[PDB]
């Protein structure tokens, strides 16, 4: 085996789901009931990029897809992206750390620091259809934390 | 004259070009009850100061010239206060018998508009995830009459405070509509009022603190005398044991953790045996303590003799070892 | 010109209220790039001569968006919207289908909002914002199965002058069907706008601290230089989740660093085993040869609720 990943489905502080539309961008709307399975499912897998019982480092991607999302500064400020990649190597252990994140779990509610750029967090606004972007400010006007439901 | 020397520790600390109101300490010479201070028997309260300085003033407060410094009711009235006024204070009563003066350093603070400051914030534990708490202004009471209707905003970092995603302004009160981790970070108010045809300023600031909710509160959790890792140790093997042990968070815990050889504080006879005692806080602030035990040769006694892990807050556990 | 695609989120609306088409992923009311505007108009797949006009005086076009108020039964059906940069030009479609009034099509209008229980949670009224641009902070009133929800009412707080409302302490009985109500005004025109919301209770989820049951000192050996190995962690309920088992020497990782090939692990095994318990192991093989014949090696165990670690002596 490689790497242990995980299919799940992502949602905010607001109910707001997590569909795609690029695949240039993410977006985070609310679903209506016959609309439900348009969100995207994630492939989470552990990279191990750095021990702590605070952080667990997990690179997270799009599965039945080869798509993975990284950050990267466009013009020296922190910006959420999706990288394709080599479905020949990944998943991978020690991936690159633009690559990485470490989610902050408590009591079930997750949030996701950046490796890359510490305090910078994949947050989204309290808006309908703006993208998930990577963020700055925690706790403020953009939601920070979600929820994940497992799947299968 | 009965006098008690300065509060030194226990001091004083104001923002500048705004109005401040202190106290006269009657924590000493209590003198507060059924009816609160006793102006009754003539006993005249005086003031005056001294500043970073050799020499005692009397106080000027008339012609400040706007009563600028005016001590209405049995306690002192900057309005407002400013930063020639750091120094020691001194208060005392007058009675043709009585007297008592005492003494507390007046230390003005400058502040920055992003709300920087040398001034020291009260934390503000909060539980995490409850269904809704809040959070009032500081020490608004008593500096402005009901009569008048104050404007008051909040900020987080310099960032205001509007459109928060679970923070809510509501006048005085501040209210967290479920308390995440996201949440900490210090606080401030800034409430402003007119007087007289002027409008003063009051900024007061605390630091949030998101903890662990009672909801949760539950008795000691002991992990490693779990039996399923079992504790056996032929003649001498310089024996290690640790007893690690989770704390649900409350605020008068004291979380205690001892080992029990049957009953006394170890050292029984010979028995040479000291303790190595790690702790660790969840990011909630719940404590998890551990003890250890180096050891000398194994005695034919000890194996058979048993002793066990303790620890108890609020609640008590108990956790038997295996060997 | 191209045609983009179709728009994710179909709308399905009730009868007798508004109703509001933003091109799809054409604005984002980003009106920055507006100066002398895009041409832009809507029309039906089937009606296609539509300016799209009204069929009456219901329908027009607002700053990116048409609207249909009050909006019909039979509205529904595809639409397209068109943008043109004489540089460029495409179209995408909105589908939409209008339901009648009444109750019984509450399940089909439905959002599916999740809360898990014994916890406070929100529920927040969805699609909203294209009405929100005004400053009388959302009138909303939650109804509760045709009851409505005062502030007398202890169990669900409706937050001032917002979409959300608060369950304060989240229980099974509280599942069920809700419904956001904004009253608008337009023109002078006060009608409602529904939202039915449907909350899903789930239980909070185990996670339990392990212990480690292979501390053993490396018992046997012999240069054989295979290499068997198992840290063996006692699950109390099965919970296999964000457990992992990380095995690193201590410093070398084990991968990347004390392999070119030379050592690694293999797959793991989640035994189940007895029927309450449950049981993961891991297997680092030196799979031909162990020879450097010295290594500080420890097994890591590690989930949300602890990091753990284990070391072991030199051997035979
Ligand atoms: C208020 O009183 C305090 C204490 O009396 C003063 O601090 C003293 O100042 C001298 C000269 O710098 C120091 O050598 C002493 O150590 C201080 N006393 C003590 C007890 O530490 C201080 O001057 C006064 N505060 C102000 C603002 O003047
Ligand atoms: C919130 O306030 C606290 C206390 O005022 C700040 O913690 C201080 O940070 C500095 C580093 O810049 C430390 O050296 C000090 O020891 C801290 N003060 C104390 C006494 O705790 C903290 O910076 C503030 N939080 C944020 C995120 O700005
Ligand atoms: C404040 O202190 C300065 C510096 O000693 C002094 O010059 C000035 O007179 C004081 N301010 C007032 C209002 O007297
Ligand atoms: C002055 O004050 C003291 C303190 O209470 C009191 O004991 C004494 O009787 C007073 N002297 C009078 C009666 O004026
Ligand atoms: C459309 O045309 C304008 C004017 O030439 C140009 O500035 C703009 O870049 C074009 N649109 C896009 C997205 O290229
Ligand atoms: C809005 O909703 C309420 C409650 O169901 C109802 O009484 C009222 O008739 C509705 N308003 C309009 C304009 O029909």
């Amino acid at each position: 085996a490689p790497v242990r990943s995980l299919n799940c489905t992502l949602r905010d502080s607001q109910q707001k789901s997590l569909v795609m539309s690029g695949p240039y961008e993410l977006k985070a709307l609310h679903l209506q009931g016959q609309d439900m399975e348009q969100q995207v499912v994630f492939s989470m897998s552990f990279v191990q990029g750095e021990e702590s019982n605070d952080k667990i480092p997990v690179a997270l991607g799009l599965k039945e897809k080869n798509l993975y999302l990284s950050c990267v500064l466009k013009d020296d400020k922190p910006t959420l992206q999706l990288e394709s990649v080599d479905p020949k190597n990944y998943p991978k252990k020690k991936m690159e750390k633009r690559f990485v994140f470490n989610k902050i779990e408590i009591n079930n509610k997750l949030e996701f620091e950046s490796a890359q750029f510490p305090n910078w967090y994949i947050s989204t606004s309290q808006a309908e259809n703006m993208p998930v972007f990577l963020g700055g400010t925690k706790g403020g006007q953009d939601i920070t934390d979600f929820t994940m439901q497992f799947v299968s | 004259c009965d006098d008690w020397g300065l509060d030194t520790m226990r001091q004083i600390q104001v923002f500048e070009d705004e109005p401040a109101r202190i106290k006269c300490p009657l924590f000493e010479h209590f003198l507060k009850f059924n009816y609160s201070t006793a102006h009754s028997a003539g006993l005249t309260l005086i003031w005056y100061w001294t500043r970073q300085d050799r020499d005692l003033e009397e106080p000027i407060n008339f012609r400040l010239p706007e009563n600028r410094i005016s001590k209405e009711k049995d306690v002192l009235w900057f309005r407002p206060t400013l930063l020639n006024d750091t120094g020691n204070y001194t208060c005392m009563l007058r009675n043709t018998t009585y007297c008592s003066k005492v003494a507390f350093p007046l230390e003005v603070v400058q502040k920055d508009s992003c709300f920087n400051s040398p001034m020291k914030l009260p934390v503000h534990k909060l539980y995490i995830e409850y269904g809704i708490q809040r959070i009032t202004c500081p020490n608004v009471d008593g500096y402005f009459p009901s009569s008048v209707k104050p404007t008051i905003t909040w900020y987080m970092g310099c960032y205001k405070i509007q459109n928060f995603n679970n923070v809510i302004p509501e006048g005085m009160n501040l209210s967290f509509l479920i308390a995440l981790i996201s949440n900490n970070g210090n606080y401030t108010c800034v409430v402003t009022y007119p007087e007289n045809g002027r409008t003063f300023h009051l900024t007061r600031t605390l630091t949030v603190k998101v903890v662990g909710s009672p909801k949760n509160a539950v008795p000691p959790v002991i992990h490693s005398p779990n039996d399923h890792v079992v504790y056996e140790k032929e003649p001498g093997e310089e024996l290690l044991i640790p007893c690690t042990v989770y704390f649900s968070f409350l605020m008068d815990s004291r979380n205690e953790v001892w080992w029990t050889i049957d009953g006394k504080k170890p050292d029984d006879i010979t028995i040479d045996v000291t303790i190595n005692e790690s702790i660790s806080h969840s990011r909630t602030e719940d404590e998890t303590r551990t003890q250890i035990l180096s050891i000398k040769k194994v005695t034919s006694e000890d194996l058979k003799r048993s002793y066990v892990c303790h620890a108890r807050s609020a609640k008590g556990e108990v956790a038997k070892a295996a060997k | 010109c191209r045609f983009r695609g179709r728009h994710y989120k179909r709308e399905f609306r009730l009868e007798g209220e508004p109703v509001a088409l933003r091109c799809p992923q054409v604005p984002y009311w980003l009106w920055a790039s507006v100066s002398p505007r895009i041409n832009l108009t809507w029309h039906k797949n089937d009606s296609a001569r539509t300016v799209p006009g009204e069929e009456e005086t219901r329908m027009w076009a607002q700053d990116g968006a048409l609207w249909l108020l009050p909006a019909l039964q039979e509205d529904s059906g595809t639409y397209v919207c068109t943008t043109r940069n004489a540089s460029y030009c495409d179209k995408m479609s909105i589908e939409l289908r209008v339901f009648e009034n009444t109750d019984a099509f509450l399940p089909f209008i439905s959002y599916p909002q999740i809360l898990t229980l014994s916890t406070s949670g929100v529920l927040v009224c969805p699609d909203l914002s294209e009405f929100t641009r005004d400053k009388t902070d959302v009138k909303i009133q939650w109804y509760k199965d045709s009851l409505l929800l005062d502030k007398d009412n202890e169990k669900f707080l409706s937050v001032r002058g917002t979409t959300h409302l608060l369950v304060h302490d989240v229980a099974l009985e509280d599942a069920g069907y809700y419904r956001c109500v904004l009253t608008f005004a337009h023109e002078g025109q006060q009608y409602n706008i529904t939202r039915s919301i449907e909350l899903r209770i789930k239980k909070k989820k185990e996670e339990t601290i392990p212990v480690i049951i292979s501390p053993l000192k490396t018992i046997s050996a012999s240069l054989g230089s295979r290499l068997t190995i198992p840290c063996k962690v006692f699950l109390g309920t099965g919970t296999p989740l964000t457990t992992m088992l990380w095995w690193t020497a201590n410093d070398t990782h084990i991968e990347s660093a004390y392999p070119g090939g030379r050592v690694t692990e293999g797959p793991r095994q989640e035994y189940s085993e007895n029927n309450e318990n449950y049981i993961e192991v891991p297997l680092i093989f030196d799979p031909v040869t162990r020879e450097d014949l010295h290594m500080d090696f420890k097994c890591v165990v590690h989930n949300t609720l602890s990091f753990q670690t284990l070391r072991t002596t030199v051997k035979e």
